[PDB]
């Protein structure tokens, strides 16, 4: 079976470069071309360029000639595309991908590198309730819970330490002065809330970060 | 002028150029280019790089005089596909050559 | 550059249901046309090759059809696990170009969000900051917006949104959003308003809440 390994993140400093690895398995590294393709969030796949690893004549997109470097290391059978002086630009999850054999379908895909340039340091999150008062549809109600000005992502969040899981929606995080934000619904019977406890639970990996926000009326 | 060698005659490979035209027209005209190269005598450069560089336009610049005596001409195509191939056989006879002498 | 445009760029589809997209070509390309699947974050995948070969183990209600410029991917029956975008890509010649993609999303009755306004936390106050947050949930069809208003002036600054993905058992979305002031600037009023317009109704759903009380 045919791998395409690919690390998962890369956290890069605007203005400094990176050098991503694809390490292939599974047949011969020499007989197929390579290709490595960009996308950015919520956007469609780019082409970057493409090499054939026996004699590592490349092609690019006119526009990434001068910033992505393509190259090979036969022996460890391993692809690699370096992109130089990063801007925020370069955020994008970027994938390599092996085409066939004179043919140019691309058969195999990488996981994609997720790449984020960003000069931000680790911050933990602040974390603040969302509580409503008094008049609240009915025999529902909704919480929330808001995951403020951390970095990097991401945040796990659940409800009661995941005894809640029917009627929440964590949305994804949006980038507010250079760090993240998200937020958190919870729609529960108000027979649940507040006679008894809700809380929302957010880990924050990077910055070793595990904090439990009760939620309370007023 | 003056000063080269003719390397032996190489078998030619199977190059794939990444699309599904360049591949076609590739299989169709690669007997237009080199099967040998031209080269200096390998003493005469710093290093594999500076050699390779020189072999490709020297091989390719004696072949275009004697493609254009016959009457036809290369394309932009040709000559991205020529200096491939062309570059891939100095790298074999620079490595033949570095080994001998070495 | 061979430009590849797909169409529509959503489609709403019903389970059972046999849909079919296109991808057209700015020039003749023969059949070097390939389609690609891609669900919410996972790589893409190869599901169709030089316009109608199948690709193994990919299911056989995936064909494709088509030669020159004008090319259609088919799925027989739609099943929710094909709920994905999908892209087309040229390798005819250099450089490779890709289409800008086609959604494909679940169709359902149409559904009002449930509208939620909350005022900022006490312990954000505490800090200086004060976020005004609304949720707008279990809506469809996904086009919406929201207007703020603070004592009647529409506010546009310090206003960031974020959307889920449809949800795979009730095939409705989600938004919220967020007003972010300073702790001063909240306080110089009173009024805080979220306003949503969705297709549902022509009457926008207005959620508010006011300070002094
Ligand atoms: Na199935």
């Amino acid at each position: 079976q045919v791998q395409l390994q690919q690390s998962g993140t890369e956290l890069v400093m605007p203005g400094a470069s990176v050098k991503m690895s694809c390490k292939a398995s599974g047949y011969t590294f020499t007989d197929y071309w390579m290709h490595w393709v960009k996308q950015r969030p919520g956007q469609g796949l780019e082409w970057i360029g493409s090499i054939d690893p026996s004699d590592s004549y490349t092609s690019h997109n006119e526009k990434f000639k001068g910033k992505a470097t393509l190259t090979v290391d036969e022996s460890s059978s391993t692809a690699y595309m370096q992109l130089s002086s990063l801007t925020s630009e370069d955020s994008a999850v970027y994938f390599c991908s092996r085409s066939g054999y004179g043919y140019y379908a691309m058969e195999y895909w990488g996981q994609g590198t997720s790449v984020t340039v960003s000069s931000a340091k680790t911050t933990p999150p602040s974390v603040y309730p969302l509580a409503p008062g008094g008049g609240a549809t009915n025999s529902m109600v909704t919480l929330g819970c808001l995951v403020k000005g951390y970095f990097p992502e991401p945040v796990t969040v659940t409800w009661n330490s995941g005894s809640l899981s029917g009627g929440v929606h964590t949305f994804p995080a949006v980038l507010q002065s250079d760090l993240y934000t998200l937020s958190s619904s919870v729609t529960v019977p108000s027979s649940t809330w507040p006679s008894e406890t809700v809380t929302c639970n957010v880990a924050h990996p990077a910055s070793s970060t595990k904090v439990d926000k009760k939620i309370v009326p007023r | 002028l003056g000063g080269y060698m003719l390397g032996s005659a190489m078998s030619r490979p199977m190059i794939h150029f990444g699309n599904d035209w360049e591949d076609r027209y590739y299989r169709e005209n690669m007997y237009r280019y080199p099967n040998q190269v031209y080269y200096r005598p390998v003493d005469q450069y710093s290093n594999q790089n500076n050699f390779v560089h020189d072999c490709v336009n020297i091989t390719i610049k004696q072949h275009t005089v004697v493609t254009t005596t016959k009457g036809e001409n290369f394309t932009e195509t040709d000559v991205k596909m020529m200096e491939r191939v062309v570059e891939q056989m100095c790298v074999t006879q620079y490595q033949k050559e570095s080994q001998a002498y070495y | 550059d061979i430009v590849l445009t797909q169409s529509p760029a959503i489609l709403s589809v019903s389970p059972g249901e046999r849909v079919s997209f296109s991808c057209r070509a700015s020039q003749n390309i023969g059949t070097s046309i390939h389609w690609y699947q891609q669900r919410t974050n996972e790589s893409p995948r190869l599901i169709i090759k030089y316009a109608s070969e199948s690709i193994s183990g990919i299911p056989s209600r995936f064909s494709g059809s088509g030669s020159g410029t004008d090319f259609t991917l088919s799925i027989n029956s739609v099943e929710s696990e094909d709920i994905a975008d999908y892209y087309c890509q040229q390798s005819n010649t250099w450089p490779y170009t890709f289409g800008g993609g086609t959604k494909l999303e679940l169709k359902r009755a149409d559904a009002a969000p449930t509208v939620s306004i909350f005022p900022p936390s006490s312990e954000q106050l505490t800090s200086g900051g004060a976020s005004v947050v609304c949720f707008l949930n279990n809506f469809y069809p996904k086009d919406i917006n929201v207007k703020w208003k603070i004592d009647g002036s529409e506010r546009q600054n310090g206003v960031l949104n974020s959307e889920t993905d449809q949800d795979s058992k009730d095939s409705t979305y989600s938004m919220s959003s967020t007003l972010t002031l300073t702790k001063d600037e909240y306080e110089r009023h009173n009024t805080y308003t979220c306003e949503a317009t969705h297709k549902t109704s022509t009457s926008p759903i207005v959620k508010s809440f006011n300070r002094n009380e």
